[PDB]
């Protein structure tokens, strides 16, 4: 897709663009950013 | 010891088919047997094999009678038409001065051409071509039907073509669906997944509607899903008692005809898999006999009205007796062109808003045109102009017409079909309007 | 008597129905699936023959005995024709739509048979030829007259009864022709005995042995089992030589066997046979519904 | 050897019974001749009178003669009978 | 045979079946020498046979309506020839060209110069003997006649080739290596 498109895509090399989401903004944006660091209570650490 | 054994190994097929086309008054029989009884060999040898075609005796004596038909039509034709001016008739004058091969050609052609695999239709006419030289099928023009196709198809967001065009092959498809239609009481669509056989027959139901001013009702049944007890109805072994099956039932709503069923015009589609276990009780029906026989002893003769009818992706575990009683018209998967959905995909985003849900699906046959009702919505803009921006994308040659044929030599875990991708596709893009 | 009209394919040949007079209390005729009907020439009284069995072979006799005393008019109604230059199109449509398509080929059988006899009687030795080209001049005739009608627009009945004459007539024809080229001059010469023959004798009181179908050997009666509107044969030399060893071999007591490919027509030429024959065929399949 | 337009040429085949010369047969005690390029020729079928010194010998697959592929008309070389060609089971095979 | 079946009137009767039993023996040995004797072996067995002798004798008691004797021309030949060629005998045949090799041998036997002195039931016997029909009328005579044949018989009597017979050898002595093939290490386990 990206030798035949004419869209733009993310310029970052080492990331394929299916990890990128396109925001509301045209611009894209990487999953990582929308991805949260939680905390697990010790009363459910296998069972969550 | 007691038997006297006798090697019938080859008919003469050439002297059959002369003595049958001499029958049927062809003034040349000679040459047109000679060249047919060859003919139906090579069709037999060259076409890929399939358990549907069938070049046996049977079927060239029925294409034959169905020759001296058309023979017979054409006379009458010319006739009515020397009649309707000032004219002095004569049946053998105007039997005299006809092309007896383009008759047979046009039987041969008709009787197979709707059984043809796409791959296997420019054989077939390179062997014709090469058996009957320089004669040539002209389809039979069906103006007034094409016409209701037409409006139709616009009515239902589907893209129409007058042959050799982007959905020429469809209209033609269906075109062959309402002469087998008229010519048998039962008949088949066998394409693959995807295409357009329940579309095709859905459109001309509707278009048969405005046509001939009859109501065109369909009754759809999975036979697989349900039980052969539940589908033909199952008979109590104490306590003697008849629970009606669903097919038994329809067929009894029509023929009582408390609604004035019989006014109307009514098909039963079996959408799912033929088998031989639940087509045992519809061979009788679907033979000439045209009765269905329960285990209740009760005998439903099938009205005039009443078309069985059949989808299946294949016919591999369908029972040989059950295909000889039906017509067919294979609906191979290069009728349907990535073109015509993605005409069909911007074509339903242009007019169908995206929120508004059920209520107004019914308003949408309440306008032919629905005029004062383009902004039935913002939504409806913010579609529109995403199809806008979209359009350029989805050519013939386009971006996702590209990437589709690249992503079929990938290989995926499940089987990779054209409609699932593209239906995933075009549900991506509907959220997409809907995040706009 | 109604619940029994269904029942009536199982028993008999081509008898779909029976005709019943209003009250139901006399039996008039038969019917075919095709709607053919038969008239007795003397109805079965129900009321005199009260127990089932006593009229159901009360009708069955009637139906052989009104099968024979037709076909004997109907031979009578053809040798006019047989015997004829020219044949006038509407009498002949009249004489094929007042018969059935059984007694109407089996007329035309027993014409050119009786013809041909008489032909062969009558050169005796000399080398004369000309009976015989009689003969095929007259089948060629009746060929162009049949050709001219069935291209007309005709009832389905009569269109069935006209392309059983034509496929008739086309193995009259090519058969007389066979006769005139090996200039055959005898009777009793093979080439003539090994063609199928007719014989009708009107005056035997029996209604059972009045036509007398031979093939070489073989000389079987006409059983007058009513067939219906049945499918005919294009007699091929195959079909010819599966009829002449059929025949030898019911002469000779033996049991038939034709063996080969599918789709060769081997139980369809048996059931031709049978039905040549006006013999009850009754075709047992042998797959999964035996 | 040139061929035609409507000439193609075969190799392989074997004559079980007799010998070819000048594109005539005659019968021989060998077990099995070779044939040489063999052309076949499709001509339109001309109302030419079957001449008595022409023997309709078949084309079986093989040795076996279990199936027939066509049929070949031979001219006679000499003025042997036909039949002759009949009794002795002449006939052409595609592979030994 | 029953002795009383061919010693029936006409005298002539003998003689046919004599002519009978060598085509049988004729299209019989020559299935030894399939494929060369024929496109496949059929099953030429007795009950043709019997159906020859009862056509035979039918046709026989037809034409000579109890005439102690009847001319070689007056024999119904082509009833013969075309019973045998399509109804006893041909039944079982299915290629065409093994018809054709039946209808040759029938119209070289069945015929009215059968009766001559000077037949010759088989032409060319080792490409230089002939044999000659049995001179004799009753059944004693043709039987003496078979006793009285040659030992030495050669694929020629059939018609067939001499080098047949080097064909069939060859055919079974590969037949043999093959069989001892499949013996070679079922029995052998080292
Ligand atoms: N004439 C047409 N023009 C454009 N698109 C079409 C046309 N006919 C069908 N399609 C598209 O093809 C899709 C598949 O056609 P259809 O609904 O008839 O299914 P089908 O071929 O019977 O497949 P399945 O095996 O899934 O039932 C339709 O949903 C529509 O998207
Ligand atoms: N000589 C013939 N003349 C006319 N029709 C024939 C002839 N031979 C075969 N047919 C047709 O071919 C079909 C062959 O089917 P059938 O005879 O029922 O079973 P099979 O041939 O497999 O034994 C028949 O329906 C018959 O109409
Ligand atoms: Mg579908």
């Amino acid at each position: 897709i990206r030798r035949i498109t004419t869209v733009p895509l993310p310029a970052a090399p080492n990331i394929p663009i299916i990890d990128y989401e396109v925001s509301i903004s045209g611009e894209w944006s990487p999953w990582q950013a929308k991805v949260p660091q939680i905390e697990v209570e010790t009363h459910k650490v296998a069972a969550p | 010891k007691l038997f006297r054994s006798l090697a019938m190994t080859k008919p003469d097929r050439q002297l059959i088919a002369q003595v049958m086309l001499y029958s049927q008054g062809f003034r040349t029989a000679e040459v047109l047997a000679n060249k047919i009884v060859p003919f139906f060999k090579l069709c037999d040898e060259q076409l890929s094999s399939q358990s549907h075609y069938d070049f046996g005796l049977r079927a060239l004596k029925s294409v034959l009678v169905s020759a001296g038909n058309v023979k017979r039509e054409r006379i009458q034709k010319i006739k009515r038409e020397k009649e309707e001016r000032g004219e002095a008739v004569d049946e053998g004058e105007i039997a005299e001065n006809l092309p007896e091969q383009e008759i047979l050609i046009q039987s041969v052609c008709e009787t197979m051409v709707p059984k043809l695999v796409a791959e296997d239709i420019p054989l077939l006419f390179s062997l014709l071509s090469d058996v009957f030289p320089g004669v040539q099928y002209h389809r039979g023009e069906m103006t007034a039907l094409r016409e209701e196709l037409k409006k139709v198809c616009q009515e239902m967001y589907l893209t129409y073509g007058d042959g050799e065009e982007v959905g020429g092959m469809w209209v033609e498809k269906v075109l062959q669906l309402y002469q087998i239609t008229q010519i048998n009481h039962g008949l088949m669509m066998v394409g693959p997944s995807g295409s357009g056989k329940s579309m095709a027959w859905r459109v001309l139901l509707k278009a048969l509607e405005r046509l001939e001013g009859v109501e065109g009702v369909a009754h759809i049944i999975d036979p697989k899903a349900i039980s052969k007890d539940h589908l033909y109805g199952t008979l109590d072994p104490n306590t003697r008692e008849w629970t009606d099956g669903l097919f038994t039932h329809v067929l009894r709503k029509i023929i009582d005809n408390v609604r004035g069923e019989l006014q109307k015009r009514q098909w039963i589609v079996f959408d799912g898999d033929v088998d031989p276990e639940w087509v045992e009780n519809l061979n009788s029906v679907l033979d000439d006999n045209k009765l269905l026989t329960l285990p209740n002893g009760e005998r439903l003769s099938l009205p005039p009205n009443v078309r069985i009818m059949f989808e299946v992706q294949d016919l591999k575990y369908a029972t040989l007796a059950t295909v000889s009683r039906c017509g067919m018209v294979w609906f191979s998967e290069d009728v349907l062109s990535t073109d015509m959905i993605f005409n069909n995909f911007l074509a339903r985003l242009r007019s169908i808003p995206l929120d508004e849900g059920e209520d107004e699906a019914q308003r949408r046959r309440k306008g032919k045109e629905d005029e004062g009702e383009e902004a039935a919505s913002p939504m409806l803009q913010i579609q529109r102009d995403a199809a806008t921006t979209l359009q350029p994308y989805f050519t013939p040659n386009g971006l996702v017409t590209k990437a589709l044929e690249h992503a079929f030599k990938l290989e995926h875990i499940m089987d990779l079909t054209r409609l699932r991708c593209l239906g995933s596709l075009f549900s991506m893009l509907h959220q997409a309007c809907r995040n706009v | 008597v109604a619940k029994l009209q269904k029942h009536f394919k199982k028993m008999f040949a081509g008898v779909s129905s029976i005709i019943l007079s209003e009250d139901n209390s006399v039996v008039l005729g038969i019917s075919s699936r095709e709607g053919e009907e038969v008239t007795f020439k003397t109805p079965v009284s129900i009321t005199e023959h009260p127990k089932i069995n006593e009229w159901l072979t009360l009708v069955e006799k009637e139906m052989r005995v009104t099968l024979a005393k037709l076909l004997a008019e109907s031979v009578t109604e053809v040798e006019i024709f047989g015997k004829a230059t020219s044949i006038d199109p509407n009498t002949y449509i009249t004489w094929i739509d007042k018969y059935q398509a059984q007694l109407v080929v089996l007329s035309a059988q027993i014409a050119w048979s009786e013809n041909v006899e008489a032909a062969l009687s009558s050169i005796g030795g000399s080398g004369d030829s000309a009976p015989l080209q009689s003969v095929l001049s007259n089948v060629e005739v009746t060929l162009n007259v049949l050709a001219d009608s069935v291209l007309m627009e005709q009832p389905p009945l009569r269109r069935r009864k006209l392309e059983h004459l034509i496929t008739e007539l086309v193995h009259q024809r090519d058969v007389t022709r066979s006769l005139i080229k090996s200039k055959i001059d005898n009777a009793k010469s093979f080439e003539w005995l090994s063609q199928m023959r007719f014989y009708f004798d009107p005056k035997q009181t029996d209604v059972l042995q009045q036509l007398s179908i031979q093939m070489a050997n073989a000389k079987f009666n006409y059983g007058f089992e009513y067939l219906g509107v049945q499918d005919k044969l294009v007699q091929t030399p195959l079909t010819d030589r599966c009829y002449l060893t059929m025949t030898q071999a019911l002469e000779a007591r033996l049991g038939g066997s034709p063996f080969g490919p599918a789709g060769t027509g081997k139980t369809e030429s048996v059931k031709a046979l049978g039905h040549q024959l006006g013999r009850f065929v009754l075709v047992f399949n042998c797959d999964e519904t035996f | 050897a040139t061929l035609d337009a409507c000439s193609f040429g075969v190799t392989g085949l074997k004559l079980q019974g007799a010998t070819c010369s000048n594109n005539k047969l005659s019968l021989s005690n060998a077990i099995s001749t070779v044939l040489p390029l063999t052309q076949l020729r499709w001509v339109k079928q001309t109302n030419a009178e079957k001449k008595a010194n022409v023997v309709t010998l078949p084309v079986y697959l093989n040795f076996t003669r279990a199936d027939l592929i066509f049929t070949v008309d031979f001219e006679i070389a000499t003025k042997e009978d036909p039949r002759s060609f009949y009794e002795r089971g002449v006939a052409v095979l595609c592979t030994e | 045979v029953p002795v009383s079946r061919i010693c029936k009137s006409p005298n002539e009767r003998a003689r046919l079946y004599f002519l009978l039993a060598w085509f049988h023996a004729i299209i019989q040995e020559r299935l030894r020498y399939a494929p060369l004797g024929w496109s496949k072996k059929y099953e030429f067995g007795e009950s043709d046979l019997r159906s020859a002798c009862d056509t035979v004798d039918t046709w026989l008691d037809d034409t000579a309506k109890g005439r102690q004797n009847i001319s070689p021309d007056k024999i119904p030949w082509s009833a013969l020839k075309t019973l045998m060629a399509q109804s006893i005998y041909g039944g079982r045949v299915d290629n065409e060209f093994d018809q054709r090799l039946l209808n040759t041998f029938l119209e070289r036997l069945f015929t009215t110069r059968s009766f001559d002195s000077e037949f010759k039931l088989a032409c060319k016997v080792d490409g230089h003997k002939d044999i000659q029909m049995p001179d004799g009328i009753r059944r004693e005579e043709f039987v003496q006649w078979v006793e009285l044949l040659p030992d030495t018989q050669t694929p020629s009597w059939l018609g067939l080739p001499n080098n047949a017979e080097r064909v069939l050898l060859t055919t079974q002595g590969v037949d043999m290596i093959s069989k001892m093939l499949k013996m070679q290490m079922l029995e052998d386990e080292d």
